[PDB]
């Protein structure tokens, strides 16, 4: 990384102004005589004692244990930005009642208790409690700072330069900031995207964490520099409680973290807009996940193929290369769902076009991939070549839909096609235009098996400050780029996803991968960690990075398998395939200057290890699909830190070399060259874990030193769970999506287990528009395995049947009896290993749509 | 009085099963020899008879996968995909 190309806090004048304020007595005071209380909100004027600037505080109790604090100017020169399209609904309120009052304090009860809010007038403070437990304080260190809008036109407050880029800053200083205290909290997480540790570090002696969507070439590890996406959500965990803070601001934001009986203080500093903050009071982490999902929505249900393996590089040469890659997977018995086309596929980086030598017949190439039951992904970026012969440019220029400069002209920056303009994705008409461009009549050469990749959507501008758009560029409604920056990428993602839904007449689920993101991006598809490097520490950082995304609702995360930059040695490539195989978004991608790394190009030992990782992922597709359905329905993360499943185990709070998939699998991928074993922490008092390869049972809590070879992927199934698998691994997920299921029943020490399974057609909205799906609950206790409906609304005509049951931790029965409505009682044959206590039930033969029971006699 | 037919023995000798466990869509032999006509075994093979032309063997995982693997199209017999004969 070239750090001189990106601003430190000292080089961002508003960060320097905000951060220079040190802890002390706040000059802000609430004017209690102005207090007004209604059923939805409490409002009260706040005044700065020196400048006499009046602000309005709008304080609200909300349903589901949240509180909303909104601060804005009482009489501004012009309106301040308020983030649109991120919140999915107007949050339902909870009534605040005055239960205490004096000349400097008002105590407010939320609904019928137990939550309370104490508003102190002088100095202005808010305290949030549950009964007598102080949860959080606001402005406790007096760091609230609201720069009021001055008459439009010390150092850098108005016109400001960074390198050679001048920001005319017509509205001058307008930054907003506020501090929060978390008594009892020592561990905080989230605020992606940073190539840094899952447990966030104190920022006191260095830089704050930065949230500003940027294209950072050769980004480095364990530092707080802003990367491509920004989710202004912070989670706090302790043995006692979970809490979250959601700072709804789309402008450049800096976050300071300081630790102090234990307490963590958080400070948010934003360039513009209002103070709009949600306090999510839990008490469990699952309550915080539900709270946050009620505000910004849940993860879009991925079409099944998109949870398969993706093969990419910059670039496949032409149609012949695409078809050789396709044939290579089948000739080497390696499954793959999708082949990707990076920017060299288009006519000189004019998006929605095809290079007429490389891709003369795109429909024919798509028909060939469709005959193999595979898909293709084409890159579409939000920069349009300035070219009068390019139809997209002409229409966008003609209809004024580009982002403008202050003089009214279309902003022209430099990107992949040379001179390019930037569509204004904040304009709803531009998003409508973009979505209609995905129609099969407009995007010539596209077909229902072509999906999309949105890249460079920060936006990346090669000749712009920090490789992005000028701060004073103008958007829809007259808002400056500084006001909207962090939602620009989310808007590109949203409009592309809508384009894929629309072209099908609202039937097909989209698949869109986006580089830039914000709060709410989980509703539009997948994200990835950008331009990583073919190095062991970048393989290791993929866990904390995707975990930091999972905690803040972005469940469909991954990193480039093999690393984007440079050539991975074959052992690193194998280990990356094994890591990637157990991460939500699974794609191999590589930079323009790298050697080819399709997995069959390596020596047979490496190919074999990679094929094994691929087979493992494909067999687990029903499990992955069910976790994603639960993320879609509940807002629960797919990939989880161990502390989410073990909230009282203080030794799990910073673990980032291990993770869980739901409540059932614990994964410790090998992440060091020459490793002959791994130290696996298996938590849970009175918990058992089964090594999924050997079936060896291990009791928690313990650190096990496990031996590994090149082909090893340390995976453990938790006792108490049932994991569904497709054991007939075929070439793509479309080939497997009507196949029979094998249930893996891992018995707890109490001899019990449960697990769900979600199934539908694999790709439409029929599950929601027609309730065409199945949600089954498998449960084991005593000596009986039962299948019942977890959602009776869902029905599906399907040939899927239960071909096998593998029970771990069971003794040898005398007889196995299956019962199901409409069939005579059945006797199953079985095989049992007394050394591992593994029982295999042969061919139950029953429909996955039916209720049934298997009794071990 | 009535003599019974002998059971099927896996080519690798790992099991003896009745002939109703042959091509019954469940893998009973470690070598995949009980399921030459289905996708049930991970190591089985399906024979493309390709009447009139050169015969080919394919992976069992390519039986009824919805993809045309044999030039005679016999691998796709209950998948929804109707394969045309392309052996000429
Ligand atoms: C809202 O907050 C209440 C109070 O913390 C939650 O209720 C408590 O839940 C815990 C389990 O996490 C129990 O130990 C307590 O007995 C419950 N207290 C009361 C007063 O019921 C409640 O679950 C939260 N609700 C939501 C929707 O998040
Ligand atoms: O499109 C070229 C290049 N742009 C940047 C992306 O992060 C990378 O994945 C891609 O290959
Ligand atoms: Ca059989
Ligand atoms: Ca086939």
């Amino acid at each position: 990384v070239d750090r001189s190309n990106f601003k430190t806090c000292d080089e961002s004048s508003f960060c320097k102004r905000q951060r220079s304020i040190r802890p002390g007595l706040s000059p802000y005071r609430a004017l209690l005589d102005t207090l007004q209380l209604g059923p939805d909100a409490l409002t009260v004027h706040l005044i700065h004692e020196v400048t006499k600037v009046l602000l309005v505080l709008e304080l609200q109790g909300l349903q589901k244990n949240m509180t909303r604090i909104r601060i804005d100017e009482l009489e501004p020169r012009r309106p301040r930005y308020r983030v649109p399209d991120v919140l999915v609904a107007d949050p339902p309120t909870a009534r605040l009642s005055v239960s205490g009052r004096d000349d400097n304090s008002v105590e407010l009860t939320v609904a019928e208790g137990p939550y309370k809010i104490i508003l102190t007038a002088q100095p202005f403070r808010l305290d949030l409690l549950e009964d007598r437990s102080l949860l959080l304080s606001v402005n406790a260190r007096g760091l609230m700072a609201f720069e009021h809008q001055r008459a439009p036109r010390e150092p850098g407050a108005w016109e400001e330069t960074f390198k050679t880029h001048s920001d005319s800053k017509p509205y001058g200083p307008t930054s907003v900031g506020l501090d929060f205290s978390l008594p009892g909290m020592e561990h905080v997480y989230g605020i992606p995207e940073h190539a840094d540790s899952l447990r966030l570090k104190v920022t006191e002696g260095g830089e704050p964490y930065r949230l500003y969507n940027l294209d950072v070439f050769q980004y480095e590890l364990n530092n707080p520099m802003a990367l491509y996406g920004s989710v202004p959500v912070l989670l706090a965990h302790s043995f006692h409680r979970d809490l979250g803070i959601f700072w709804l601001n789309a402008a450049e934001t800096w976050v300071d973290i300081s630790s102090n009986t234990p307490q963590t203080d958080i400070r948010w500093m934003s360039e513009s807009g209002i103070i709009d903050v949600f306090l999510m009071l839990g008490p469990s982490v699952f309550d915080v996940f539900r709270q946050y999902a009620s505000l910004t929505g849940t993860q879009a249900l991925p079409p099944l193929f998109s949870l398969g393996y993706h093969q990419s590089r910059w670039n496949y040469r032409d149609e012949a290369d695409v078809l050789e890659v396709d044939q290579g997977f089948d000739d080497h018995n390696m499954p793959c769902d999708v082949i990707w086309l990076d920017i060299e596929h288009a006519d000189g980086k004019r998006y929605f076009t095809w290079d007429p030598t490389r891709f003369p017949q795109p429909l024919n190439m798509l028909e060939h991939l469709a005959s193999k039951r595979r898909k293709l992904v084409a890159i579409v970026d939000p920069h349009i070549k300035v070219d009068s012969g390019y139809r997209v440019h002409e229409e966008l220029r003609n209809h004024g839909l580009y982002v403008k400069t202050r003089d009214g002209s279309d902003y022209e920056g430099w990107c992949w096609p040379g001179s390019a303009s930037y569509p204004d994705f904040t304009n709803p008409r531009m998003r409508a235009w973009w979505s209609n461009m995905f129609s099969f009549d407009n995007y010539e050469g596209s077909a229902p098996n072509l999906y999309v990749w949105n890249d460079m959507n920060e936006p990346s501008v090669f000749n712009g400050p920090e490789v992005t758009m000028l701060k004073d560029a103008v958007h829809y409604g007259g808002w400056e780029h500084r006001d909207i920056h962090n939602i620009y990428g989310l808007y590109v993602h949203m409009a592309t996803a809508d384009g894929l839904i629309q072209r099908s007449g609202g039937i097909e689920r989209p698949f869109v991968l986006s580089r830039a993101f914000f709060s709410g991006s989980q509703r539009f598809g997948a994200v990835w960690t950008g331009d990583n490097t073919a190095e062991w520490d970048h393989l290791k950082i993929s866990i904390p990075m995707c975990l930091s995304l999972a905690l803040v609702g972005l469940s469909f995360c991954g990193a480039d398998v093999g690393g984007f930059f440079k050539n991975p040695e074959p052992e690193l490539l194998v280990r990356w395939y094994q890591m990637g195989a157990y991460q939500p978004f699974f794609r191999a991608h590589a930079h323009l200057d790298t050697g080819r790394r399709e997995p069959w190009l390596l020596a047979s030992q490496y190919q074999d290890a990679i094929r094994d990782a691929l087979f493992q992922r494909y067999s687990l597709l029903p499990f992955w699909y069910t976790l994603f359905y639960q993320a879609h329905k509940e807002g629960f993360p797919v990939m989880r830190p161990l502390w989410v499943q073990y909230p009282e185990d203080m030794s799990t709070f910073s673990i980032e070399d291990q993770f869980m998939l739901g409540d059932a699998l614990l994964i410790h991928p090998v992440s060091d060259a020459g490793a002959h074993g791994v130290q696996v922490y298996l938590p849970g008092q009175e918990e058992v874990w089964y090594d999924i390869q050997s079936y060896q049972k291990h009791h928690g809590p313990q650190t096990l030193y496990l031996p590994v070879t090149l082909s090893s992927i340390p995976v453990f199934q938790r006792g108490g769970t049932i994991v569904p698998r497709w054991m007939r691994v075929r070439r793509s997920s479309d080939c497997m999506k009507d196949d029979p299921i094998t249930l893996f029943v891992a018995l707890s020490p109490q001899g019990t287990a449960q697990g769900e399974l979600f199934l539908d057609d694999g790709h439409t909205f029929n599950y929601q528009t027609r309730h065409e799906f199945l949600l089954r609950r498998f449960s084991f206790s005593g000596s009986t395995l039962v299948s019942s409906s977890a959602d009776p609304k869902g029905h599906l005509e399907t040939p899927i049947w239960i071909e096998r049951v593998v029970i771990m931790g069971a003794g040898k029965p005398a007889a196995v009896v299956l019962q199901t409505k409409g069939s005579p009682e059945s006797r199953l044959s079985f095989q049992h290993d007394p050394e591992t206590s593994v029982l295999i039930l042969r061919k139950p033969g029953v429909s996955v749509a039916s209720d049934w029971s298997i009794h071990l006699r | 009085f009535y003599e019974e037919s002998k059971p099927f023995t896996c080519l690798d000798g790992t099991a003896t099963i009745p002939f109703d466990q042959v091509n019954d869509d469940y893998c009973d032999c470690k070598d995949g020899s009980d399921e030459p006509g289905t996708a049930a075994c991970p190591n089985g093979s399906f024979h493309c008879t390709n009447t009139g032309y050169k015969p080919l063997y394919i992976l069992s995982s390519r039986v009824n996968d919805g993809v045309c693997d044999c030039c005679d199209g016999t691998d796709e017999y209950n998948s929804g995909t109707v394969c045309e004969n392309t052996c000429r």
